[PDB]
RNA sequence: CCGAGGGUAGGGCCCGUGACUGGGGCGAAGUCGUAACAAGGUAGCUGUACCGGAAGGUGCGGCUGGA
RNA sequence: UGGAGAGUUUGAUCCUGGCUCAGGGUGAACGCUGGCGGCGUGCCUAAGACAUGCAAGUCGUGCGGGCCGCGGGGUUUUACUCCGUGGUCAGCGGCGGACGGGUGAGUAACGCGUGGGUGACCUACCCGGAAGAGGGGGACAACCCGGGGAAACUCGGGCUAAUCCCCCAUGUGGACCCGCCCCUUGGGGUGUGUCCAAAGGGCUUUGCCCGCUUCCGGAUGGGCCCGCGUCCCAUCAGCUAGUUGGUGGGGUAAUGGCCCACCAAGGCGACGACGGGUAGCCGGUCUGAGAGGAUGGCCGGCCACAGGGGCACUGAGACACGGGCCCCACUCCUACGGGAGGCAGCAGUUAGGAAUCUUCCGCAAUGGGCGCAAGCCUGACGGAGCGACGCCGCUUGGAGGAAGAAGCCCUUCGGGGUGUAAACUCCUGAACCCGGGACGAAACCCCCGACGAGGGGACUGACGGUACCGGGGUAAUAGCGCCGGCCAACUCCGUGCCAGCAGCCGCGGUAAUACGGAGGGCGCGAGCGUUACCCGGAUUCACUGGGCGUAAAGGGCGUGUAGGCGGCCUGGGGCGUCCCAUGUGAAAGACCACGGCUCAACCGUGGGGGAGCGUGGGAUACGCUCAGGCUAGACG
């Protein structure tokens, strides 16, 4: 079975490519707390109807390009902009951790 | 001091000289076929394609090429000859291209 | 290995006549009945207050030097006994009394465990047909510790079993003086055993 | 080829071969594919050779060349018989 | 065309070393004061500034782990 | 079936708190001592350099020859030796050199682990089945002739054969463009077109065997990809410009920026990017009560490397340990034009080191290659040797034996101690002596059978005349540490803050149970000690399992971004969670039974966990989120 991963897209601003943000959660191997370590996967969707804010599913596909090793499968939500703003502020947290 | 893998060294130089001759003939018949079909020619530019196709499938019959590399050679030669004869070709007397 | 030699010195030093010499330790010249105080230039002085380590070490020595086991052989027996499922001391004592030299001593082919050690090491004793030259040879429950043909007519085994004509071997053992053999029936316990050893202190010695 | 062969185990002068299926490439005690049987070449137990005859027949069905002695230890287990 | 390697020029990081010097530890019952702990013989400590062989002093303020 | 504490801050106590110690362990080393045997195990550093031998070959049943040894005339001498071949010596050709073996340098990564994907693939040899193998040629070594070169070798001319290469046809089939449905990211079915095969050899002959071609499926071996785990440093905070994406190509077996053109500004980053240090990873191993910490030796899997670096060729697979080419470093030959090398194979030498061995025997076994088979090769391996390096086993005697010798050490002068310890009495007899002496090995082969299954046959042991067994036979190595407490075991003498001890506390200044010696004792014993390293103690990084007033520790305080956490009733989902059968969790180890070596170490079998992770179903309290509501929180 191919890997099937839910996630919310956070970037679509390439050609034929969306960037989906899978947020897996798993117990700590030592302390056992449930933690949400996210991860950003590039995806492929040449019809390009998944704008910045949609929530898609992702199938493990043959490599479309280097790092672009996934495909969009299906939409399960419209614009979840309140979830994409979490990451879109989490990126903007990084100008202040400079020197 | 020596070993008689030197027989294999002098076999490999021979086989290099003996399959380079049926490897570079592929590339130059490819260039002739692509160029003559690019300049609006005809059956005169498909006889070159059947020539290169016979050369490829005679190359794959030994150790010069895989079957799969032979198929890729032909699938990126004669595909290009067909989309190059798209440009006002009309192969009435057409050889390797299947109508 | 055998530690050597002087053994009524260890009949002393722990205050209990753990019999090692044999008929000497039964006869009135044990030098433990004669002098119960430990060997040494001080010896018969005030008892130094036995520490918590000291009492466990003395009684672990009471368990060891009865059987004459070298310490790492003893400790490997213990770390087999702890893995072996059972009441740990009361399987450890049965494992100690299931050595071939100790089964030959309890069977009375020899007046002492060190004489029984010479008997089994010099190829006299047979276990289940053929001779076994090992004092550390365990005896499974239900096998016949016998005397072979080259040692059946021995004067030592003859005098030993002469002494054992009518003696009482254990309920986990048997005896046969007409064929000079004995079935090791089962393993013994401390309720079966005449040990001057609280086994529990030996168990507590090894979680140091 | 996927050979059935006798991968050695056991101490010095304590040979205990293990009739097993490996590739023809791997070393003697390599990662095998299936232990089809064991063979003490000393018969120190009464049950010194045991072979799973069904999986031996399967590995012969998908192509195997059991070697000069694995042929012997399958014949003495009754694998090449037709019944 | 790419190309290991060599060169040139300039970067970054790390290390050895460098006259001398700033401190630091640590010696032998050194010299020099007596700062602290007793209301340490000016209550102490700390911020900071200035000064002073030196502990330190004083100013402004705080604190009480001072009355 | 699982958990020990102690010494030390002070006059004394309690606390916090650190240091130290008893324990186990090792690729060990070092000191003293050292008898045997088995099993393992042995250059951790210079992945520094290598003498010497071997470590990779093999096939006349693929082919043509040179070469010598049995039989000799097509002619009135072998003598175009053609033959029947009988081997060696190369050569062509095929297969194997890509496995086996070695090492830890590199690599912080899809490398590894682990679970999947390969509608994006290969897979020689092997196996199932299909369909066959008809005609032609050709040069290329050997060889001969000639030349060059010191040598390495190299070149020119002429041959010549084959399972060498090429051409033509047959095309079951397969490939490719689209003849189009269908599976639905890039297929067997398809259809015209186009392209493509092939090889013979031995033999009892109007026979099989060994080969061969193409294709489909298998099995194994992989390639590549992805989720997840993968050290330390934030006093490394920004990094990246083929970087990120597209399109069109090129290459690859295949996806991919794997590489190239054009366009687009992207990709990554406090969930630690980038940079630096270190490091092979894992099964495991050690430790631990367990969680966890450490580690990756031997054995097994995988990657990487083969003097450093790059590169392709050949081939199924290599970007190749013992193939090539180049640069660089080094060595060696040179007649100075160039050559040759590659021990991180086994053994070995040197060098560094505290330290790590034999230039051993053998393919008898198992494995690997070639061969139809005999056979050949195999420093893989099977064994042996060396080294207490570890584990395990064994011996150095046993039974007597004195109110207790001598010697020695104390002594209160009475004696006590060494101590049944000794001598001696028996008697058992390791080593040693003699004879027998393997299991390790019945396969290959030969025959019946059928040129299968089954029956019968023989030959074949390095270890090794070893183990073991049968007989005889000598009483026949014990040392090392420690004795103030922790820590078991104490007196005397010599020493006099000296000499020295030490792990911490500390002893040592003239009565030292702490130093040096003797006696005695304790511990362990062919070992005992020391060192280094690791874990435990260390609940001293605290998840189980710590704290923060004064002991080390509250941020100066607020607002607040990320985050983390979240009131009550309701309902679905089933994401966390939990459950159930599986799939994997390799073997080896660990664990448990039960067996074989005289036991044990080891080793064999069986069984069970086995965290995880995928898959399918179920559970719905709790965590989740979407929907609905409430008012106890919060705000107005
Ligand atoms: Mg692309
Ligand atoms: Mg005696
Ligand atoms: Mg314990
Ligand atoms: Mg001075
Ligand atoms: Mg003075
Ligand atoms: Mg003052
Ligand atoms: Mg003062
Ligand atoms: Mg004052
Ligand atoms: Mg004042
Ligand atoms: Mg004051
Ligand atoms: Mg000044
Ligand atoms: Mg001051
Ligand atoms: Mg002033
Ligand atoms: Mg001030
Ligand atoms: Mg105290
Ligand atoms: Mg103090
Ligand atoms: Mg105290
Ligand atoms: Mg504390
Ligand atoms: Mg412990
Ligand atoms: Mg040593
Ligand atoms: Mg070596
Ligand atoms: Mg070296
Ligand atoms: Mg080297
Ligand atoms: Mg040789
Ligand atoms: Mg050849
Ligand atoms: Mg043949
Ligand atoms: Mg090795
Ligand atoms: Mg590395
Ligand atoms: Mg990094
Ligand atoms: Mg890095
Ligand atoms: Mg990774
Ligand atoms: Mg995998
Ligand atoms: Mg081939
Ligand atoms: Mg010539
Ligand atoms: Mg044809
Ligand atoms: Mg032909
Ligand atoms: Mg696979
Ligand atoms: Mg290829
Ligand atoms: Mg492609
Ligand atoms: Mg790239
Ligand atoms: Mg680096
Ligand atoms: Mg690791
Ligand atoms: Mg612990
Ligand atoms: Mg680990
Ligand atoms: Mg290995
Ligand atoms: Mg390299
Ligand atoms: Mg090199
Ligand atoms: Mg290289
Ligand atoms: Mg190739
Ligand atoms: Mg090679
Ligand atoms: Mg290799
Ligand atoms: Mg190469
Ligand atoms: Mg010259
Ligand atoms: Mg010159
Ligand atoms: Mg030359
Ligand atoms: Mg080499
Ligand atoms: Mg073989
Ligand atoms: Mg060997
Ligand atoms: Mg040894
Ligand atoms: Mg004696
Ligand atoms: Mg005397
Ligand atoms: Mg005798
Ligand atoms: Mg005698
Ligand atoms: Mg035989
Ligand atoms: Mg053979
Ligand atoms: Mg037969
Ligand atoms: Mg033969
Ligand atoms: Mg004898
Ligand atoms: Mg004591
Ligand atoms: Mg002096
Ligand atoms: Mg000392
Ligand atoms: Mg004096
Ligand atoms: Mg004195
Ligand atoms: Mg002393
Ligand atoms: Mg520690
Ligand atoms: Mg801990
Ligand atoms: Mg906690
Ligand atoms: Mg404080
Ligand atoms: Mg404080
Ligand atoms: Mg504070
Ligand atoms: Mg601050
Ligand atoms: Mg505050
Ligand atoms: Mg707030
Ligand atoms: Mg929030
Ligand atoms: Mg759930
Ligand atoms: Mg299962
Ligand atoms: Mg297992
Ligand atoms: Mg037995
Ligand atoms: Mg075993
Ligand atoms: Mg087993
Ligand atoms: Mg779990
Ligand atoms: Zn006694």
């Amino acid at each position: 079975p191919k890997k099937v991963l839910t996630g919310v897209v956070v970037s679509d601003k390439m050609q034929k490519t969306v960037t989906v943000l899978v947020e897996r959660q798993f117990p700590h191997p030592l302390y056992g707390k449930v933690i949400k370590r996210s991860k950003k996967y590039l995806a492929h969707d040449p019809e390009e109807k998944y704008k910045l804010g949609d929530v898609v599913e992702i199938i493990e596909s043959r490599p479309i390009s280097k790092r672009k090793r996934f495909r969009v499968l299906r939409l399960v939500e419209s614009g979840r902009m309140d979830l994409v703003e979490k990451y879109l502020i989490r990126r903007q947290n990084y100008e202040s951790l400079s020197k | 001091r020596n070993l008689s893998a030197l027989k294999r060294h002098r076999q490999s130089l021979k086989r290099r000289l003996r399959n380079k001759a049926k490897k570079s003939a592929i590339k130059t018949l490819s260039k002739k076929a692509i160029q003559l079909a690019q300049e609006g020619k005809a059956e005169e530019a498909l006889k070159i394609m059947r020539k290169a196709e016979s050369l490829i499938d005679k190359a794959a019959k030994g150790s010069t090429l895989h079957k799969n590399a032979a198929a890729r050679r032909k699938s990126r030669l004669m595909r290009k000859v067909r989309q190059l004869l798209e440009a006002a070709g009309a192969p009435l007397i057409g050889g390797g291209l299947s109508a | 290995g055998r530690y050597i030699g002087p053994v009524c010195r260890l009949c002393r030093r722990e205050g209990v006549k753990l019999y090692l010499k044999g008929e000497r330790c039964y006869s009135p010249k044990c030098a433990m009945e004669r002098r119960p105080y430990p060997p040494g230039q001080h010896g018969q002085k005030r008892a130094r207050r036995p520490s918590d380590y000291a009492v466990r070490l003395r009684e672990k020595q009471k368990l060891r030097r009865i059987y004459g086991i070298s310490e790492r052989q003893f400790r490997n027996l213990f770390e087999e006994a702890s893995k072996k499922k059972g009441v740990t001391g009361s399987v450890f004592l049965g494992l100690l009394e299931s050595r071939l030299d100790n089964v030959v001593y309890r069977l009375g082919f020899a007046v002492s465990r060190r004489q029984a050690r010479q008997l089994v090491r010099h190829g006299h004793i047979t276990v289940n047909g053929r001779r076994v030259d090992l004092p550390s040879y365990r005896v499974r429950p239900g096998d016949e510790i016998a005397v072979a043909e080259k040692s059946r007519n021995l004067e030592l085994i003859r005098q030993n079993l002469e002494a054992m004509k009518g003696r009482k071997v254990g309920p986990w053992l048997s005896l046969d003086v007409e064929g000079m053999k004995g079935k090791f029936l089962r393993l013994p316990d401390r309720e079966d055993l005449a040990l001057p050893v609280n086994e529990q202190l030996v168990i507590e010695f090894y979680s140091r | 080829m996927v050979k059935i062969r006798l991968a050695r185990f056991g101490s010095k002068h304590n040979p205990h071969y293990r009739i097993v299926v490996t590739d023809a490439r791997r070393k003697r005690d390599g990662k095998y594919i299936e232990k089809i049987g064991y063979y003490d070449p000393r018969k120190t137990t009464p049950d010194w050779l045991k072979v799973d005859v069904e999986r031996a027949r399967y590995w012969l069905s998908v192509g195997a060349q059991p070697t000069d002695t694995a042929r012997r230890l399958l014949r003495q287990a009754g694998v090449f018989r037709q019944e």
